[PDB]
RNA sequence: CCCGUCGCUACUACCGAUUGAAUGGCUUAGUGAGGCCUCCGGAUUGGUUUAGGGAACCGAGAAGCUGGUCAAACUUGGUCAUUUAGAGGAAGUAAAAGUCGUAACAAGGUUUCCGUAGGUGAACCUGCGGAAGGAUCAU
RNA sequence: CGGCACCUUACGAGAAAUCAAAGUCUUUGGGUUCUGGGGGGAGUAUGGUCGCAAGGCUGAAACUUAAAGGAAUUGACGGAAG
RNA sequence: UAUCUGGUUGAUCCUGCCAGUAGUCAUAUGCUUGUCUCAAAGAUUAAGCCAUGCAUGUCUAAGUAUAAGCAAUUUAUACAGUGAAACUGCGAAUGGCUCAUUAAAUCAGUUAUCGUUUAUUUGAUAGUAUACUUGGAUAACCGUGGUAAUUCUAGAGCUAAUACAUGCUUAAAAUCCCGACUGUUUGGAAGGGAUGUAUUUAUUAGAUAAAAAUUUGAUGAUUCAUAAUAACUUUUCGAAUCGCAUGGCCUUGUGCUGGCGAUGGUUCAUUCAAAUUUCUGCCCUAUCAACUUUCGAUGGUAGGAUAGUGGCCUACCAUGGUUUCAACGGGUAACGGGGAAUAAGGGUUCGAUUCCGGAGAGGGAGCCUGAGAAACGGCUACCACAUCCAAGGAAGGCAGCAGGCGCGCAAAUUACCCAAUCCCGACACGGGGAGGUAGUGACAAUAAAUAACGAUACAGGUUGUAAUUGGAAUGAGUACAAUGUAAAUACCUUAACGAGGAACAAUUGGAGGGCAAGUCUGGUGCCAGCAGCCGCGGUAAUUCCAGCUCCAAAAGCGUAUAUUAAAGUUGUUGCAGUUAAAAAGCUCGUAGUUGAACCUUGGGCUUGGCUGGCCGGUCCUGGACCCAGCCGAGCCUUUCCUUCUGGCCAGGACUUUUACUUUGAAAAAAUUAGAGUGUUCAAAGCAGGCCUUUGCUCGAAUAUAUUAGCAUGGAAUAAUAGAAUAGGACGUUAUGGUUCU
């Protein structure tokens, strides 16, 4: 038959289900960023856990090693590109110092709210899901869309959205049309 | 049917091997030709790759070489006198490779007398004496006699081979495989190989 | 099992064809021909995946049935014809001539050549021996048999085939200092000069090759193809990159400068 | 606190006359289909083809026949392996704390325990030799 | 020098009782043999093997169970002492 | 995240297990289920049994057309277009399925064929000592039929070939053999035979250390390639073929010549393969310690057979072969591997299943055809099942696709299509349940709705809510349409419709502890029940049954079983053995394991590179000098480091054996790790990007594999050998002697 298509899990659950310190930290972190559930926090921790694992393996290698220089610079470049890592912290030792709030800062939902396009973080998610927000000239309705540094300046209302110069929506057309 | 596979044997340690697969056609064997002496009967075999083998079931003649003289002639095969593998092949006159046979000596005698001018067997009987003079009195030109005279000195052959011509039958060993090629060919015994088989025959 | 295979699964195809996993279950099984299955490039892959002249396998057959495609100066209508190293592909309708030479990345480059160079090819001598009636002949790497060769030609030499008469123009003896391309192994596509040939009776002879950047590598003699009489003098045009292997960091630096 | 017979209930496994039963593998022996090779055979069917009516003599060739070879399968026997019946016998565990006593834990009222051998409703008792894990690190 | 032991201390070890080895063991590696893997069923059944026998050696499983056990502390009790 | 927590006691510290906890490309099941992408799926039990339908056929100008087929009159009265049926050719040996057997077997990596066969493809390759073109069959067809019945076929009458069977056409010489005659010092010769290529023998070439008294290829290696001689052969094949063009020369005769192709043909090479084959490596078991050898077990000689090697088989002959370094036997709920799950490291468990290899087609066995099959959508027979029958006979093989029964805890449509991927065929055109598309599908995986924002009113510390008041927003769904597609469906786009209880209503488990969240209310009263474990329940139950409230995860959540971590409770890393389980009663002892120290060290000189700087030489970056440091060298120190010829590369002659480690090559793709790349993000995929292109242009990296084998550097560590009755080493040109080429 046809070759199998690869797939993988993008999160991992905690080993201890009930822990007040972790439960309170997660809920506090979900409330700040308007997350739907704990899996959206597990996903960030999971992908951050493997960034650290890659950095740890390179840090065990000797300096000036060809693999450490090549993959280390590439890993740093990718994190700098999405704005998670600062431009003055390109050392692969600051990669280990990253925290989950650094990644949640770069979500589209967080950036819409912090750019003033929404009243609250929860207003940001519904604006995104309802096809009002466009990055560049492309409508993005994924709240977890990680905004790149070069995409930061091009976040705005979609040109065909009621809030961005489009026609009036379904509700208004029914009201002013009666 | 007949199979040449090594799976049915037990291993070098003596362990019986389990049945791995059904018999394959690329490991088959067939049955021996058991070539006899009689009017020629040859059957072809379609072998692997579409090739052809010839079962000589019966043959009368064969191509035999006189190694010392460098001459080959087609001659009748009289019978099998010795077989190093099985004595039952001698009893039943079965022609296989390396079988010691008696062949008609006339084609080689005719070549010898025409080539050298002398005679063979050296028997003293009346017919032998008459034939010896007949060859020596054959009508030849001056050049032919000189050509024969040049070949003289090399015309003296081994005693054990010359002696056989009196009986009109030479000892030979089959070199071809009659069941594989349909030919029953060989060479005339000479030297110490002939001496070896002479002891076997007289015993 | 009971006979020759006639299919080729997509995952089992040679990796240098650069076929995608999900386009289907099967891959073009190269026909029997001058080049081995693993070291060939079927014309269907070349005309559809490389040149993108044909959009699918139905169209490449339409192209070849109009007598457009020539391999080594002869019209081929077999869509899975196994074109290989040093073969010349001519499409006179587009007025294009290609030669199949490995690039340094291990794949068959799309290497366009002039019409004058498309009039010949190189072949590595595999064996020299006597045919029937005592006529010597040479077997090249692409299965060609040339009778009455120059008596100085031996194995591992390279001959220049006229490719229109099939005769030998001239040859290059295998010796130290000759220009070489590697046609097998992980050093496939690299170009350098022979530094030292290390013999191993009963085994595989090894050849030490020095790159133009003074990088030295070792490869089996069976993977060595003499392509020039000395350094910087190849008998065919080399593909872009000149068979010089760059490290991944060097390639990344080169790509950054090329794009700004 | 606690031990063991004995009595009731349930469950598990064991032994057990029945030359028990059933299923599967391997195999001796006997019989042996069929193909293949071989041996003749020669329905009919062409003339090397010759013949003043045609007698030949050349080839092809079906059924069938002879002897081999590979050998399915069956019958009998043996053996191995896996399930399973069984009068009766002897255990273990669980349940409840039913009967008899009080063996152990205090010097447990005869210190206890080990090996061995007898005896005895039951725990157990006794002999011989050990141990202290003793109730003595000592006169 | 070799032994049989003993006294003190605990650098050290140990759950502790205690230990000059039961130390040099998470700062984990001198060499090597044997044995154990919760309590019962059970050193039982079965097979083998040794034995005259008694028995020895080798040796399960089904099933059952939340503890059984080690060392020490306080108390209570003793047909133990003061 | 290299983690632990509850349970033995009146309390304590332990051993130790039980229980809790998390994952599973790990199965089942319960409850629940809105959207997008992706997608496993009758393996487990029964390689059990199967109704029905389909799954393998195939024609170009170029094998054979008098279809009494169609079509048109056309360059055509031999045929000529198209074209059923048949003959011929090829394929049907691929694919697809399944995992029963199978434990040095398969398989993996690594070898070999100087030990063989090979349709086809691709190159070469054939002047060989009636011909203006040979025969007689047969199909389709026509018309006589027989049987209940089949993809049954029989008489009779035709007729063809690239079918079948035969058969000529040719270079120039030259060489060899026999040899009447002749010359007559050994020459000349008329006339006869033989020459290509295959087959089968026998005998010869197939050389190759450098001066004095004519050739000869390859290999590490051959009796190799190849050639020659003498013969041999139920005599191999060296075109009686087919389409398009029709040209050139005149000696204008159906004159002689000739262009591009089809198909075929011998041998060699090549390719696709096949068959054997070297080395090393498999789970449990000793309640398996000896096994193999009648009747092949190990070896030798000869043969037979084979495509070929080989006890593969036969005859004769030896008595061997394996084994505590585990042979042999037994078990496997065992196809092997790439890989999968979990994992700090080391490991443990799994792998029927997308790729590779093997095996099988109900169980055995035997074969035909063919290059290739011991083939089963081929045949023959037996066994077991099983179908039709007019009772005489005939026909079977779903572990292919779909589907049915059965089995079970356990698994989908008797759907559409060759459009893609590819395969097959005489082939641009036909066929393909291979494959693709849709259906079913909570196997797993990705993204991701179930609301957002104001005003009042209050509470509250300039703003977070708690309520009753508004106007906005949107997709779930529905739909014109377009897109998508072979045609559709769906997705993506998008008119009109589509939200206040936004009833367009989120569930699954829990609330004593472990373990997050009640000492609320009602019911029962050691009952009913809960409770993985500890425990709760006998009239105010924080634990049962309910209501309220709350907690956890959420389109998912629980349960059962297996497995992994937790488990340093299998311990090599890394356990324990006085008393918790556990040092044999004590010695000896073979295999195994393990074994004291010691042999070139130090010194000196020159030099290359890279780190820091100083220099600074700064548009972070580059040079000698200087300092140190770190690696590599090369000579000299009494000096290992092979040795000669051409002259560090190429051509010879010698060499103690390992282990170890470095480097290199190899270890298929997929998978893993990982570089690049806005699939709208992501899982993925291997794409893509450029001012918008009658085109330009980065890519599709790279690591890891690891035992075995291969090449290589190093000589510590650990083995091994050497000169003790000297049978020892050097004499390069030491002195003779014996030989051999
Ligand atoms: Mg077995
Ligand atoms: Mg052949
Ligand atoms: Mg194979
Ligand atoms: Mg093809
Ligand atoms: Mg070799
Ligand atoms: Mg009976
Ligand atoms: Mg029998
Ligand atoms: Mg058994
Ligand atoms: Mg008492
Ligand atoms: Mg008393
Ligand atoms: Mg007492
Ligand atoms: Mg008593
Ligand atoms: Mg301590
Ligand atoms: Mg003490
Ligand atoms: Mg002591
Ligand atoms: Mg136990
Ligand atoms: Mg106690
Ligand atoms: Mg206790
Ligand atoms: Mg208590
Ligand atoms: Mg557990
Ligand atoms: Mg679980
Ligand atoms: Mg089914
Ligand atoms: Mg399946
Ligand atoms: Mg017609
Ligand atoms: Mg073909
Ligand atoms: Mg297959
Ligand atoms: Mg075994
Ligand atoms: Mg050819
Ligand atoms: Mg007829
Ligand atoms: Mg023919
Ligand atoms: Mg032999
Ligand atoms: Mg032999
Ligand atoms: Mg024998
Ligand atoms: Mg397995
Ligand atoms: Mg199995
Ligand atoms: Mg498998
Ligand atoms: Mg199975
Ligand atoms: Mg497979
Ligand atoms: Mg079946
Ligand atoms: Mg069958
Ligand atoms: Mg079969
Ligand atoms: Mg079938
Ligand atoms: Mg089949
Ligand atoms: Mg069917
Ligand atoms: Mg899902
Ligand atoms: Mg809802
Ligand atoms: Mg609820
Ligand atoms: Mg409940
Ligand atoms: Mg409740
Ligand atoms: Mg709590
Ligand atoms: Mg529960
Ligand atoms: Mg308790
Ligand atoms: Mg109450
Ligand atoms: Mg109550
Ligand atoms: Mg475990
Ligand atoms: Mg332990
Ligand atoms: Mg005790
Ligand atoms: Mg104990
Ligand atoms: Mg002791
Ligand atoms: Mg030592
Ligand atoms: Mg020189
Ligand atoms: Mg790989
Ligand atoms: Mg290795």
């Amino acid at each position: 038959p046809r070759a199998p298509r690869t797939y993988s899990k993008t999160y991992s659950v905690p080993k201890r289900p009930y822990e007040s310190a972790r439960l309170d930290a997660e809920l506090k972190l979900a409330g700040e960023y308007g997350l739907k559930n704990k899996r959206e926090i597990y996903r960030i921790g999971f992908q951050l856990s493997k960034i650290r694992r890659a950095a740890r393996d390179l840090l065990t290698r000797d300096e000036k090693d060809p693999k450490r220089l090549f993959e280390g610079n590439a890993l740093i470049r990718r994190l700098v590109r999405i704005g998670v890592l600062s431009e003055d912290k390109m050392k692969l030792d600051y990669v280990l110092a990253l925290k989950p709030e650094d990644f949640l800062e770069r979500r589209l939902q967080t950036q819409v709210f912090k750019l003033g396009l929404a009243r609250s973080i929860h207003h940001a998610r519904v604006l995104i899901t309802q096809r009002h927000i466009a990055v560049g000239k492309q409508i993005v309705n994924i709240p977890s869309f990680t905004v790149r540094l070069d995409s930061q300046k091009h976040i705005d209302f979609a040109h065909n959205s009621p809030y961005g110069g489009g026609r009036a929506g379904r509700v208004k057309r029914k009201n002013q049309g009666k | 049917g007949i199979s040449r596979d090594s799976r049915h044997k037990r291993s070098a340690t003596g362990a019986k091997r389990a049945q791995f697969r059904k018999k394959r056609k690329f490991e088959l064997g067939r049955q021996p030709a058991n070539t006899k002496i009689g009017p020629k009967r040859i059957h072809s075999v379609r072998t692997r790759g579409g090739n052809q083998k010839f079962r000589a079931l019966r043959v009368e003649t064969g191509n035999f070489s006189w190694g010392s003289e460098g001459v080959s002639r087609k001659t009748r095969i009289a019978g099998v006198v010795y077989h190093p593998s099985n004595n039952e092949l001698v009893r039943t006159n079965t022609l296989t490779k390396s079988a010691v046979v008696q062949i008609d000596a006339t084609p080689f005698r005719q070549w010898y007398e025409n080539h050298y001018g002398a005679t063979l067997g050296k028997k003293k009987g009346g017919a032998h004496a008459a034939h010896a003079a007949e060859v020596a009195d054959a009508k030849r030109s001056r050049k032919v006699e000189r050509k024969l005279a040049a070949r003289s000195g090399a015309a003296a052959i081994e005693s054990a081979v010359d002696s056989q011509f009196g009986s009109g039958r030479l000892y030979a060993v089959i070199s071809s495989r009659p069941g594989q090629s349909g030919r029953c060919d060989g060479y005339i015994l000479e030297g110490e190989e002939l001496a070896f088989y002479l002891r076997r025959l007289t015993a | 099992a009971r006979g020759p295979k006639k299919h080729l699964k997509r995952l089992a195809a040679p990796s240098h064809w650069m076929l995608d996993k999900l386009s289907g279950t099967y891959a073009p099984r190269p026909s029997a021909g001058p080049h081995k299955l693993r070291e060939s490039l079927p014309l269907v892959v070349f005309l559809r995946n490389r040149l993108k002249y044909a959009l699918n396998g139905r169209e490449v057959k339409a192209i070849m049935m109009q007598q457009h495609v020539q391999v080594d100066g002869k019209v081929r209508t077999d869509t899975t014809y196994p074109a290989g190293f040093m073969d010349v592909i001519t499409l006179e309708a587009t007025n294009e001539h290609f030669r199949l030479v490995y690039d340094v990345k291990g794949k068959f480059a799309v290497h366009r050549i002039s019409a004058e160079e498309a009039a010949y090819k190189l072949g590595k001598v595999k064996k020299v021996q006597l045919g029937k009636k005592g006529v010597p002949y040479v077997v090249t790497h692409d299965g060609r048999t040339i009778r009455y060769p120059d008596p100085l030609i031996r194995a591992n030499d390279t001959v220049k085939i006229d490719l229109a008469t099939g005769k030998i123009d001239d040859f290059i003896k295998f010796d130290t200092g000759r220009l070489v391309m590697v046609t097998g192994g992980r050093n496939l596509g690299r170009v350098g000069v022979i530094v030292h040939r290390e013999k191993h009776e009963g085994g595989f002879d090894l050849v030490h090759i020095k790159d133009a950047l003074e990088n030295t590598f070792v490869t089996r003699l069976s993977n060595v193809f003499v392509i020039g009489t000395e350094a910087g003098k190849p008998w065919v045009s080399l593909p872009k990159g000149k068979g010089i292997k760059l490290s991944i960091s060097e390639e990344r630096d080169r790509r950054r400068a090329q794009q700004g």
